[PDB]
């Protein structure tokens, strides 16, 4: 009794939270939309045959940032990107990057800019990515 | 392209149609071609620049003119349909002028991950917010 | 043979009806108790119905061994913890034998190190942090 | 091709339309979002158009490797910072090897000394001052 033939999601003035909750089954992870990025709206007929390319194209046309940490997808907007500078003491960037590669938090869209064998670098990205990189880098120096 | 009667049994149909019309002397039967009746209906509908949609199936065609047409496209479509039903009649090709409130005048698209994909024509239409 | 006929329930009325086919009690939070549902359902395979509904509605759930906690997805918390004198492999071997190992939200970190990252439901993260910090003080 | 017919748009909804031809997200400040712009624009080379429009409108911009920041001209801040045990050549080689070296806002100073002068956008100066006073203290 829902007369359409194909497959897809029809959004009539959705609030950008129930839209990304509707893409949360094709994406096999739950989606966590922030508070400021849920004030925008979208309207149209969409179709998710592969979601990771639609999410990338919609993040640039709408203006958003997003991050996947293995368990959920955090979605913010562009005006919430925060950055920080951190100075290590006894571990290098070339081996802290091996911690991010071995664990699974390495993100090629937001890498760490800095010298390869030094202690100071610069990071910028979503607030769930920056507040993890800062808290783990300043917790490995006290470990060593 | 759809009748399989021979020459002997086509004069029986002409001799039986002569008895129905007592004023006529001899009913002349000619075989019009079947793709010319759809081509004249398509090219006369393209010449007026009208947004239409053709649906081909076996034993007759149909042209649908949906959408929120304006007054010039209604007067030109109604004048062409009434100038076509006189010549060919409505046994083969049927016109389907109808007004709905969508600014895309019949067509519909869905959008994902590569661009747009033109959907198949269906009965459900998206209501237009403008 | 079974099944619930929901007519505008509140996701606490609904999930207690599934608490017989699932053999454990269900605890629904108060922010995930505002969403509503209707429809004729059929509880013949509830462990796949709970998984399908938690992604369409948007929810996270965790079963520790006594109950099934259900939160909505906007309550997911995360934390990074560092272990002084024990590595990740013995703490993960503790969870594999204690039955608290959840494959949907594993532990992200180096395989023989002290620092790692954890995220999930607020009853799973608050247990993992307190259990991780209560072994190094014991050692 | 492409383009954007702007009708009384307000410079935050305009640069997000160029944020697809540029392949980086664009962050516009609060003072630079009060100015408005109309007209029919055509995006085929955006890095040559944003340079010209940041001078006709009056703006400053900066690309740090992950996003493009945009302020207006009256938001520029300056700094005079000193180093104790590393010179200007170590810091300029750290910026060229990291990739944060901006050729339009360089560092003015003696090439073998400790003090220099920075002036640019507030996200560039807040990085150069922090990475200069947090690097010499490491040694």
């Amino acid at each position: 009794k829902i007369p359409v033939t194909g497959s897809g999601f029809v959004a009539k003035d959705d609030s950008l939270r129930t839209f990304f909750d509707a893409m949360a089954l094709q994406l096999k992870e739950p989606v966590i939309v922030s508070k400021m990025a849920a004030r925008k709206k979208i309207t149209g007929n969409f179709e998710f045959h592969d979601p990771n390319a639609l999410l990338e194209k919609l993040s640039l046309q709408l203006g958003l940032i997003w991050y996947f940490d293995g368990q959920a997808i955090y979605i913010y907007d562009a005006s919430e990107m925060r950055n920080a500078v951190v100075s290590l003491r006894n571990v290098s960037l070339n081996e802290f990057n091996n911690f991010l590669k071995r664990s699974g938090l390495y993100n090629k869209n937001y890498p760490l800019r800095g010298d390869n064998r030094k202690g100071t670098f610069y990071v910028s990205g979503p607030p769930v990515y920056v507040d993890m990189v800062v808290n783990a880098a300043t917790m490995m120096d006290k470990q060593n | 392209q759809r009748n399989t009667m021979s020459k002997k049994e086509l004069e029986v149909l002409s001799q039986k149609l002569r008895a129905l019309m007592p004023y006529a002397d001899s009913v002349n039967i000619t075989l019009m071609d079947d793709v010319t009746a759809a081509g004249q209906a398509e090219a006369g509908l393209k010449q007026q620049a009208l947004p239409y949609s053709r649906r081909n199936h076996k034993g007759g065609v149909t042209f649908v003119i949906q959408g929120a047409l304006d007054d010039v496209e209604i007067l030109r479509a109604r004048q062409f349909v009434d100038s076509y039903y006189r010549t060919w009649g409505g046994r083969y090709v049927q016109f389907a002028i109808e007004l709905k409130d969508d600014w895309l005048k019949g067509r519909s698209f869905q959008y994902g991950a590569e661009g747009y994909i033109k959907m198949s024509p269906g009965h459900w239409y998206f209501p237009s917010p403008l």
